[PDB]
This record gives C-alpha cells, structure tokens and sequence, in this order.
C-alpha cells in the first residue's frame, strides 16, 4: 500500500548517514505556485497524506504534520496517527510550528527549492530568540557531500527524490488576446527601474505568471495554469536601459519562432537548471562592493536556494514591479475577459440545462458529483478557445457543500441529490482565465437553506453594484459581503476576492478584498466576489462571479468608483427567501437576468445545432424577471 | 475558489 | 528655507499660545488631501527644534535625498532656539482611583513588563507625550486650555532584571506637597523641565545583526531631543503606554457613561432655553457667542466639572459648512435656521465630545434629506455588528455608504479615540478611511459623519460610544458599541421617506432609553430643571409613530 513507516523508517536512515537531525518538508515547489507538480510532492509519499497544504518535521521522535485548517478533516482521514502526530495550523495558531521546532537538535535541514525565504527566515529568527547561546552556520550542500560540515543546512536536492515529463511547446499569446506587446510591457519595467526602484540594478522574476504575462508566452508545464518552468533575469545600467535579459526555461520546449523572435530583445536563452550556477558564477562575482545599494531584487516568496547565494544585507525582498502591472488590465484584456465569460456563460446553461433535464426524468440521482464535474468540464472544452480547466472543479451535492475545498474522487465520490449542489468551477481561455460559483437545489428547498442563501446573496449583491469614492479601502468591501451574515452572528472562514490573472492564475496577487491587509482599489481591476457560509454535516452554500472596477461618477470633490459583471450567469430563484430581500435587490437581480439574457440568447439561436430550443426556453425561464 |  | 510648524515640544494638537508663531499648518518661506498627502514633500534648510517632530524630519531629508544625490546637520539646522505670553502658576492634582480605577504603580508594572517581553532591544525609553505621562502617573494639570495636562517628560531606565531610574522633569512650583509624596512612593527622582535637555546629553548618554538600540522614542518627538543621538540608536516607535489607555478598564467605562449622563443633563438645559427662546422669538437676539457660553454654563454647573475639553463650535445657518469653526469679530446673529454645536467637557468622570444639530425656523426639505443620510451612517455605525477581526476603516465606510450612494462625502475622519480627563482627540485607535486597525472590546470612540455645503449650511451628528462584546460563537467574536452620549435626535429633520422601520425602532429605544436615565435625575432637583424642562425631555423622548 505504499507503506509510509517503510519510508519514514528509510528515510530516518538518510538522515542519520547525513548526521542530519531535524528535516522540514513543505508542500511547495521554487516557484510558489499554488499547485504543485507531482514531482514535487514529496510529503505524501511519506505520510499518505495527500492534501496541498502541509509540513513535516521529521525527527528522532514521532514527526509532526502541520496542515492548514481547511484541509484538517482530510488530514484526519487520510494520515495515520499512530505513525505521525497530527497538528492543524489555523489563524490562531500561525507561528506555533516555529514555537515547536524550536522545542527540539543541532543539525536541521531544509529542501532548497521547496522553501520560502519566509518560512526560513521566521524560523531562523526564532532561533535567535530561542537560544542565544548557540551559533547559526548555514550551509548550501552541493552534489550530496555533507563532508564539509546551530547548523541550518540548505539542500540542493531533496532527500526524497520521485513522473510524466512536459515536451509541449511555448506558444505566443496573441496581441489580440493580451492587449499589448511583449516589448511595450518590457519597456515599462524599465522605467520602474528609473524611477521607482532606484536602490537595485538587477530583479529576478521567479513567479512564473509574471514571466508568462511580460513575454506573451504561454505553456504546459502546469496542470490548470497555461504556465512554464522559467527565471526572467534582468540586469540594469543605470546610465538608462537593460544591460541583459537572461530567460532559463525548458529549451527544448521552446519553439523556432519564439527563439528568432527572441533576437528580438537580443534576450540570451539558458537551461532552466542554470540559473543557480550562472547566478552563484557569473552574477554575484560581477556585482561591485546613508542610501543602501542592494545587489538583487528578488520575490518576497523565492525559494531558499536562490536567496542563500547571496549575503542577506545585499538582497531586496519586494514584489516585482510586474505586480502592479498585471492588476490592472488593458480595454483588450476586459473586452476579452468578457467574451470568456460569456464563453463559460454558455458552458454552465447547458450544464444545468442538461441537468435539469435529468432531474425531471429523475435520472440525475444515479449521477455523482464526478459525473456532474466531468460534464462541466466538457462543455467548457466545446467553448472556442478553450485551454483547459482553470483549477479543479468543486462538484458537491448536501452536506459535501460544507467542505470549502472539496474534492470528488473515484474514491470520494457521492451520489447526486435532491439536496442542495455546489458547483465552483472555471476555465483558462485564450481569452483571460474565469471562476465561478453558482449554487442550486435538485430537491424541495428547506426554509433554512432559502435563508442562508439569501443571505449570503445579499452580501454578494451587494459588491456586485457598492458604490464607493476611490480612496476606500478594499477591506471595507469585504465588510459588506459579511454584514448580513454578521447580524446573524455567521461568518465565513474565507475571503471575500482575489485578483485573477488573464490566461494567467486563477488566483493573483496585486488586488483582493479579504478582511486582512487592503489597499485602495484601482479602475480596471478584476477581482472575484465570493461569499459563502457552509454548514458541517449539512450543506453550504457559495455565490461566485467575477467583475471589474470601474469609474461611477466624478465630482468637483470626489471621483466614484462601482464594480461591472464579468461572469454571466443568473442565480437560483428556488433558493431565494423573499422575506430578506429589499425590492432595490429584487430590480438588480431582474436587471442582471435581463443582461444576461440580451447576451447570451441571441448566441444560442444561432447555433441551434449545438444548443436547440430547449436550451433557449431554459435560459429564457431562469432569466424571467421577478415579481416586485 | 476561496482567496482565503 | 525656514519652516514653521503649529505644533509643540510634545505634538500636541491644540498648542498654546506660547507655541502660535504662523490649528493645523506648516508655513514655508494649497490643500492637503488623502491622494494629496506627500505632495508637500515633493513640493519642498532650517527647523524649530522645539516645533517639528522627527517624522516630518526625516521624511523630509529622505524625500531630498531622493532628488540632488550629500546633506550637513547641526543642532540642515536644527534651531535650540526658536526663530520667529501667559505662564501657569496653578497646581497640578491627583486623578483620584475612583475615576481611573488602576493606580499609578500599577501601570507602571504593566509598562515594565512590555519592557520584559515586547521590547527586548532597548533599556531606555522616554515618553514625551502628556496624556501618557498624565494618565501613567494618575496625575493632571493646568498647563493647556482644553486638555487637563501639564508640560513634563518622563524617561524609564530598565535594568535587564526591573528599572533601574525613573525620571520626572517638570514644573517643580505646580508640584504640591501630597504629590511629591506619590513621587518617592514610587521611588522617582523629580526633576526640573528644562532639565531634559542637559540631563540626556550629560547624563544617560554616557552609558552602554543582532541588534541593541540605546533609546526608545515616540515617533513625533521634537528635535531637539532626537538630535542628541546618533540616528541609528533612535529606535522610533509608539510606546507600550499608546495601547495600555487605548482600552479603558471598566471602572473606566462606568466613569465614562457618569460623565455622559451629566452631559446629558447640560445639553437638555441648554436646549430647552434655546427653546422658550425661540416660542418669544427671543432667541434670535442671541448670537453664536452666547449660545456658546450658554452651553458651557450649564456644563460648569454639573458635579466633577472642570472646563471644557474643546472649544465649543456654536455655528449658525452657512457657517455649520465650517467644520472647525470658531465663534468676536466673526459672531453672527442666530437665525431661523440649521443650528451645529459641537461641545463637550473634561469631569473627573472622563472626556466628552457631542454634536447635534438642530433648525429654529422651519426646516427645508434639502435640510432635512442632508440630515438624514448623515444621521442613516449615525445610526448604523451605533449598532453595527462586525467580527472582532474587522478593520475599523469599514466602520468607517458604512457610515459613509448611504452619502456615497447619492455621491456625497464628508472631508473628515468618522471617528477618534478619547481619553478618560485627557485629550479629546486619543490616538491607539480611530474609526477613518486611511489608517485602520481591528477594534478591541472598552475601546472608547467617537461616531460623527457630517456634510457641508459652502454658503448654504452643514450638518454633523456625533456620539461618543464604546466597543462591547456582542456574541461569542464556535469559530468567531462579534462586537458591537454600546452608547455613552445620551441626547435626543432632531425629529424636525427628519426626511421619513429615507427612514427604515429599523432606523425607527432604533430611533424610539434610544430615545426611551434616555428618558429612562435622565428623567429621574431632572425631578430629583426642580430647582434646577423646571417642570418645562420635565416637559420638554419628554416632548423629545416620545417614541415616533
Ligand atoms: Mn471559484
Ligand atoms: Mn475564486
Ligand atoms: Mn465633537
Ligand atoms: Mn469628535
């Protein structure tokens, strides 16, 4: 069965040839991504624990597992507990594991590609405070030799080493699509380094939706992002312009025109591993030794080995000025975020059509949500200028509605109800990248179910159309998506938005509306607008759509800002508790249908091969306007 | 999903 | 280039008249907005020591650097003495235990302990602030007009291990006899005031990756005593006393809402003499200047008083548009019209700050359309219900959101912490669109969203109210306010068609609730609340239909 105290027991072994004692492992990769490749999940095969979020401390003593507390109910399910000790890391809690590892060890290792600077540093400065009696040493081991050696070993390779390879191509993501050349964008992070950051010659892109969105370029390398494994380097000379751009990719997935292209710029081309050599030999030594000059700039999230090739005092932790450059999207870009969300719009009406189709002959309860996720999924791929899914599609029918995140397996699956269904689902287009949640009932709606729906409609209405001056902080938008559940002493244990990136990362940086840091929100900006609230052992409910900011009204005093829909598709009328809802709320709700209906109506008529006039009476019935 |  | 702050020593917002060489401005030898704020630096050598603060400094030096990349400094000048009046001879007093309820040595241990856990980097700190030098050692004074606060410093020396001196420079001839007992009952040496200067350079100065600080400092001190050290050794921060006051014990709380009751009872008085008044058509007679001293009249004869913690803002018809208007030469006769006063007074109890505004001819349906989207935010902000974790600037968005909604704004904060018999404006807390942090349970807080219409007129509706804890669920903590200001609404300016059944019900509990507190207390003495006074609160009391 894959015995993890096999491996575990093995693995206690490598450690001790090593003469390491305490070894973390994190579920990362050198990039930060969100989701991970497999050959970068090394905790699971340890501890059969297979959930994104967690780390292993792995001792002399029973090894610990920290995992965040959405995933804490599959952690207990999954992992055994008699092997390994189970710990949850909430809000609360945050710091506890640094607390904890500084309760044990005079040699600690840590995976230096699968690290944060972050966590590293959080860690070695509980260290500090912990016993400051002993010395750190840190040290890079390079190629397995431990010879040379508080000593803070940063690891090279991993001790647990592992899965199907990428060979498809890099492809243009055409100007049409991205609203602006790979050129232009490259000259305007180079008036950043005039202007802006003035205290750094040389920036280090690590984040791999940066690289993707400032060379127009797009790949495979990832499951549900159209990304590729890259470093984008670049070297400034003062007196005004980039001395050199070093791109490290997968060369042999690059493309002919992309590389004569890539003379361009006259950007220089590495291998993708080179980038530690090339930086430890050909950078550092060049770089020369009231104002503070830094040597690099790099992500606050860089990986560990990168960050170890440098003196700490010389480097620069802050985000790249391509952050700011993609929160806030080109007239292009919002023009084809709609089209893609009028795309996935089509996409969901034959969902549910198809759905309730087969409620009525009463066949849609031999279905399971595996099923139901599958055929979202197609009629998405149907969709022109589909990529594939934008992350993986949340299918939940009763009580599995509860779990945020959660996952249908051939294993987990369940059979679809007469109960409440949540489907949270998106897709990555040529066009921009979508997410969307919609929540409806194939049964008899409780009175219960009416009212947290509602209320968790009312707050999501609500940021649909808010009206505020420009200077508001969006955590205050995060306020009133919660304001109804709040008077009902209910809250949800997410945030309200995030960012998202076109054809880029369902979930980016630069902007959100979350309860926890906040900053002003920008005109053109796309964020999602989420509520929820979930229910254990019941059901739960989540209202999704995306939408951008743009400008209201502008005073002699005070310029207004409101938000308009991306995401076009209508909501569950069978869920609405009437006795909660205001008639400004009902006439939004009747505009918003009525939109969605001038918009997609005329695009299903004329392909009635693929769509047909059931369809068309379909959307025509859930866009009818509601009685005042 | 959830920004959390 | 000379620059002239109006600001003090100690960064005090109303400065004596000891400190006016030019309330808030900068002179340089154009408004500042939210977008606007560094718009100064960019626009901009020689500064008073005594009146800048070390934040404008070095963001100033810092913003030069950035442009012409090498500057000199000498104490860049720094001024001792200033380029470009009355004393107080009257004592200093106990702030008695009953009030405050944590004696001064109390909350010294509180502070040695942040020196213990939270600040490990340095052993010296020195508070230049007077409400936190007044409020640690229980203490207040005659030194300023509105605020009960004296001139003073206070420098802790800690021993890593317990405080090894503790330092008190003052006015030595305000400090009586009682007093210098509580001195060396802590064990402090008491020091003159001009001796901060000599005693850093010539005293404490001599002595003492990884990294130790020589002194702490709160981050507006002046530069006089800044430039005494080397900037790396000047750690700049809050000290653990901004947090410690900003959460009012419960002594405190019940002190508080003593105060507002007896505020309450003056503000009845003086509105039902606006209101005899205005049935004679007496009242229009009067001017911005009497109802002023009216008002604080009737605060000067409630028990505990001791003068008013602001200057009272009596502003008639278009001056009501001047938010921080000020009543000789610019008094103006009362009209048949929108009436603002914005008062408060400083007890032994606590601070109070209240506006309401009010109309003495019959009111415009604009008038009461602008009160009522004021008063919508008011009454929301009052109730609110919010997670524990929720970043006070979206309290202040929601008593924005209905003004917003018809795209109207208000050029003010919402709200400020207040002190217990200290300034009125407290920092440790603020409900504002700029800077915001969650709230805490006792944390005291004004709600006063406003309007103003240049020429025509303004409104602004403001209670004093604190953070409770409303509900505590499995996962969460949602907290809400309860009140401290008691007085009745206008319902003259009320606009019916922008009101909810919510609002209404909320609008008769509060009234009843105050008619529940006051009533009792005007009939225990008919000598000084008539039975027309008995009348009129209950006449402003009764619920509306
Ligand atoms: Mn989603
Ligand atoms: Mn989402
Ligand atoms: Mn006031
Ligand atoms: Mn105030």
């Amino acid at each position: 069965d894959n015995n993890p105290a096999a491996r575990l027991e093995e693995l206690r072994t490598i450690m001790k040839k090593n003469k390491i004692d305490v070894y973390i492992l994190i579920n990362s990769d050198e990039h930060n991504s969100e989701i991970i490749n497999e050959k970068d999940k090394k905790i699971v095969k340890i501890t059969n624990y297979s959930g994104a979020d967690g780390i292993l401390i792995v001792t002399k003593d029973k090894p610990i597992l920290y995992v965040n507390a959405l995933y804490e109910l599959q952690a207990m399910n999954e992992l055994d507990q008699n092997l390994f000790t189970l710990r949850i890391s909430r809000i609360d809690n945050r710091d506890e594991i640094f607390e904890t590892i500084s309760s044990l060890f005079n040699t600690i290792a840590f995976d230096g590609k699968n690290t944060s600077v972050v966590f590293y540093e959080k860690l070695r400065k509980a260290l500090l405070n912990a016993y400051p009696k002993k010395k750190i040493v840190e040290k890079i081991i390079y190629n397995n030799n431990f010879d040379d050696v508080l000593n803070f070993l940063v690891l090279e390779k991993s001790l647990v080493e592992i899965y199907p390879v990428n060979n498809k191509t890099l492809y243009i993501h055409d100007r049409k699509y991205n609203g602006a050349c790979a050129g232009e964008k490259i000259d305007k992070l180079k008036q950043s380094l005039m202007y802006d950051i003035k205290n750094v010659d040389n920036l280090l892109l690590s984040e791999l939706d940066e690289i993707a969105y400032l060379l127009n370029l797009r790949g495979y390398d990832y499951q549900y992002s159209p990304l590729f494994y890259s470093y984008l380097l670049f070297q400034f000379d003062r007196e005004q312009d980039f001395s050199k751009i070093v791109f490290f990719t997968t060369v042999k997935n690059l493309p002919a025109d992309v590389k004569n292209l890539l003379e361009i710029n006259k950007v220089i081309v590495k291998e993708y591993e080179e980038i530690v050599p090339y930086l430890r030999d050909v950078v550092i030594p060049s770089i020369p030794k009231d104002f503070k000059k830094y040597d690099i700039s790099l992500s606050p999230y860089i990986n560990l080995m990168i960050y170890k090739l440098f003196d700490r005092k010389n480097v620069l932790l802050q985000n790249s000025p391509v952050v700011k450059m993609k929160a806030v999207k080109n007239d292009v870009e919002i023009d084809n975020m709609k089209q893609a969300h009028i795309l996935d719009g089509l996409a969901l009406l034959q969902f549910f059509h198809w759905c309730e189709q087969k409620r009525k002959t009463k066949e849609l309860f031999n279905e399971t949500e595996m099923s139901l996720r599958h055929k979202v999924d197609y009629f998405r791929s149907t969709k022109k200028n589909f990529i594939f899914p934008s992350f993986s599609t949340i299918s939940a029918s009763g009580p599995n509605a509860a779990v945020i995140h959660y996952e249908c397996t051939d294993k987990t699956n369940a059979t679809i109800k007469p109960a409440i269904y949540l489907l949270d689902s998106g897709g990555q287009y040529l066009h921009g990248t979508t997410d969307v949640t919609r929540t409806t009932h194939f049964g008899e709606p409780t009175a219960e179910e009416k009212r947290i729906y509602t209320l968790v409609l009312k707050g999501h209405l609500r940021l649909r159309k808010v009206i505020f001056a420009s200077y508001t902080n969006s955590s205050a938008l995060d306020f009133i998506a919660r304001e109804n559940l709040f008077n009902n002493f209910m809250d949800y244990n997410h945030g309200t938005g995030h960012g998202v990136g076109l054809t880029l990362n369902v979930h980016e940086g630069g902007c959100s509306i979350g309860p926890v840091g906040g900053a002003p929100l920008k005109k053109n900006m796309v964020l999602s607008n989420e509520p929820g609230y979930y229910m254990k052992d019941k059901f739960g409910v989540r209202i999704e759509n995306m939408q951008y900011v743009i400008s209201k009204e502008i005073t002699d005093t005070t310029e207004y800002l409101s938000f308009d829909d991306l995401t076009m598709y209508p909501y569950e009328k069978k869920l609405l508790d009437f006795s909660l809802l205001t008639n400004q709320e009902i006439k939004e709700l009747n505009e918003y249908h009525t939109t969605i209906r001038n918009t997609l109506l005329p695009l299903v008529k004329q392909s009635p091969q693929e769509y047909g006039e059931s369809v068309e009476k379909y959307l025509i019935e859930i866009t009818e306007p509601i009685a005042i | 999903x959830p920004p959390a």
